């Protein structure tokens, strides 16, 4: 999950 | 045989009716039965063994519709050219014929631009003019040659009936002449409106487009528009070997009369002057036209000539198609060729580029295309990152989109760090069915959208945006996209860089922005030059170059 893994 | 040379030239009130004001037909042959027939008077005519002249006339209601002037330096082409427009003015209204002029020969068609005939007159200087003025006709013929067939329009003399009703209202033009006073200087500094217009001449006349082309010599027209000339006025040639008529009669031409010219036929005419006050003076002949282009103009109360629709200088983006209208696509402006919207579409082709120098809109662009995502795509959907040292962006990057913002070279470097091992876990297994890379199943998420502005100074020596070189080419297969913006400032060497190398190697979509010519062809096969704000060259092979103009968002 791109959301989640840089914030 | 032939009569003794004239000395003093005719003038149009002399070669026509009682001229009044009508209600409303404008200055002209009020009620004559030969007014609007599409005829013309532009001098007098000796025929052999004839005592007295006659009235030259020109019939442009058929073959022979396109017209075609020659002669030598000051043999008098500007003037004839003149006295053909103002004798069609005379004798028909603005929404019977309209004029768009194409000015090199001596700048002299200014004087009849007042003219409610006429909507257009281009110098040598005005470039933006020229090159619209003539897509704007040829829109008009491709425009003509489907609203008459959706309709009863069989000929184009059925057109002008309909018109002639008063009830018909139509494409909104009628009889349209395409002007050009050196057709020279036009294929030499305008080479792709050579054949554009040589295309309209082909099939335009039964569409009512005229096309009235002056020149030096007639080896200057090409054989294919050439012949396409149905009326030639030819006057006092230099080399009179290539002459339409014949050789040896135009070596007994009057040198230093100008206004004398031979026909097809070989009968001595003598061009007239666009006057109406009934001066045959040559001296005074500056301020015979503006008298009449004066009388014509308040004479006629009605709708003038339509006007040449520009480029704008500040496009609206609000003007551009909603995202309810185009969809995942995304207008970035509008092209000179049809004045058409232009779009983007990131499911066809990941990438973009940008090239243009300093203030020319790159950053501008940048917050366009950026607001044109989100408004398109669910943050669940597409996710935004930016890289932006200059904090440009700010306007576009407090959406739920944003995942990262780097404003330092330190910032960047932590992202495509999160960023290159995100897209690596969507790198696509050995073992795929066609199917399963068409559909991209083996992975499920949003869409990465990296915005880069002024790559010029985030690519350094130690460039970290290199990392996500390698993975480029596979934007396709994992759902990456790259949007980047770079100045002129050595894009030459630029395209040779790890990233850029990839990005045009892919073909991708980009245009190029007034960049200085010395930096050589960026993309596609333009060569950079000055270009307006917001302007540039749209890239795309997939519909080759096209000239567009970018919009303007507002903060
Ligand atoms: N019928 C005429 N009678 C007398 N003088 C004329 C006539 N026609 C043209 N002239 C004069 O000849 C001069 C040049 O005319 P014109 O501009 O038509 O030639 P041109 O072919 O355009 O020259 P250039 O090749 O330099 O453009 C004008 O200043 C005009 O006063
Ligand atoms: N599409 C456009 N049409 C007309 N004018 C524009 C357009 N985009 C920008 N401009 C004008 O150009 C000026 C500079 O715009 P912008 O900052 O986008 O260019 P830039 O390439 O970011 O400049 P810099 O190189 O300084 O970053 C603005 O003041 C704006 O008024
Ligand atoms: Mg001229
Ligand atoms: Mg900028």
């Amino acid at each position: 999950r791109v959301q989640a893994l840089l914030n | 045989i032939w009569l003794p040379p004239l000395d003093v030239p005719p003038t149009l009130d002399e070669l026509l009716p009682p001229l009044s004001p009508s209600a409303a037909h404008g200055y002209t042959a009020d009620g004559w039965e030969w007014r609007g027939r599409l005829h013309a008077v532009v001098g007098l005519v000796d025929r052999p063994f004839d005592q007295r002249r006659d009235p030259y006339w020109l019939d442009l209601s058929g073959g022979a519709g396109h017209v075609g002037v020659a002669g030598g330096p000051q043999t008098g082409k500007s003037t004839m050219l003149r006295t053909l427009i103002t004798s069609l003015a005379l004798l028909h209204t603005p929404q019977e014929v309209q004029f768009y002029c194409l000015d090199f020969g001596g700048g002299t068609l200014a004087g009849l631009a007042e003219l409610p005939h006429v909507g257009s007159v281009a110098t040598r200087l005005d470039a933006d003019r020229i090159r619209r003025t003539v897509a704007e006709v040829s829109a008009l013929l491709e425009q003509r040659e489907q609203e008459f067939t959706e309709r009863g329009i069989d000929s184009m003399a059925t057109y002008r009936r309909l018109r002639a009703t008063g009830e018909y209202a139509g494409d909104g033009f009628g009889d349209v002449f395409l002007v050009v006073d050196n057709w020279l200087t036009l294929r030499q500094d305008y080479e792709a409106l050579e054949d554009s217009i040589t295309q309209l001449a082909a099939r335009g006349l039964g569409y009512g487009i005229h096309v009235v082309l002056s020149s030096n010599k007639w080896s200057e027209f090409r054989t294919s528009i050439r012949d396409l000339l149905g009326t030639k006025l030819e006057l006092r040639l230099g080399d009179p070997y290539e002459s339409e008529v014949d050789r040896k009669k135009a070596a007994n031409v009057p040198e230093n009369r100008p206004g004398r010219g031979l026909t097809r036929d070989g009968y001595h005419f003598l061009t007239a002057l666009p006057r109406i006050d009934g001066d045959t003076s040559a001296e005074t002949l500056t301020e015979g036209i503006a008298t009449t282009v004066k009388t014509i103009r308040e004479a006629w109360h009605g709708p003038t000539a339509p006007p040449v629709r520009m480029l704008p200088n500040v496009l609206p983006a609000a003007q551009l198609p909603s995202a309810a209208e185009s969809g995942t696509r995304i207008p970035i402006g509008i092209d000179e060729d049809s004045l058409s919207p232009v779009y983007l579409d990131f499911n066809t082709d990941p990438h973009f580029l940008v090239f243009g120098d300093t203030e020319c809109g790159k950053s501008n662009l940048l917050r366009l295309i950026t607001a044109g995502i989100i408004e398109r795509y669910t943050p669940q959907q597409a996710r935004l990152i930016f890289i932006d040292y200059s904090r440009s962006l700010l306007d576009v990057a407090t959406t739920e989109h944003q995942i990262g913002y780097a404003a330092s070279s330190t910032a960047a470097s932590s992202l495509v760090r999160d960023i290159k091992g995100a897209m690596e876990a969507r790198l696509p297994p050995p073992d795929l069915t066609p199917e399963q890379l068409r559909s991209r199943s083996w992975w499920t998420g949003a869409e990465l959208f990296l915005v880069v502005d002024d790559y010029e100074m985030v690519a350094t020596s130690d460039n970290p945006l290199r990392p996500l070189a390698e993975l480029l080419p596979q934007a396709r297969d994992i759902g990456l996209h790259l949007i980047i913006a770079r100045s002129m400032g050595g894009a030459g060497r630029a395209l040779y860089e790890p990233i850029i190398q990839r990005i045009k190697e892919m073909a991708s979509p980009g245009l190029v922005m007034s960049g200085n010519k010395d930096e050589g062809i960026l993309l596609g096969n333009v060569k950079p030059h000055k270009l307006p704000q917001g302007r540039g060259y749209f890239v795309e092979r997939r519909s080759g170059t096209r000239l567009i103009q970018t919009a303007y968002r507002e903060s």
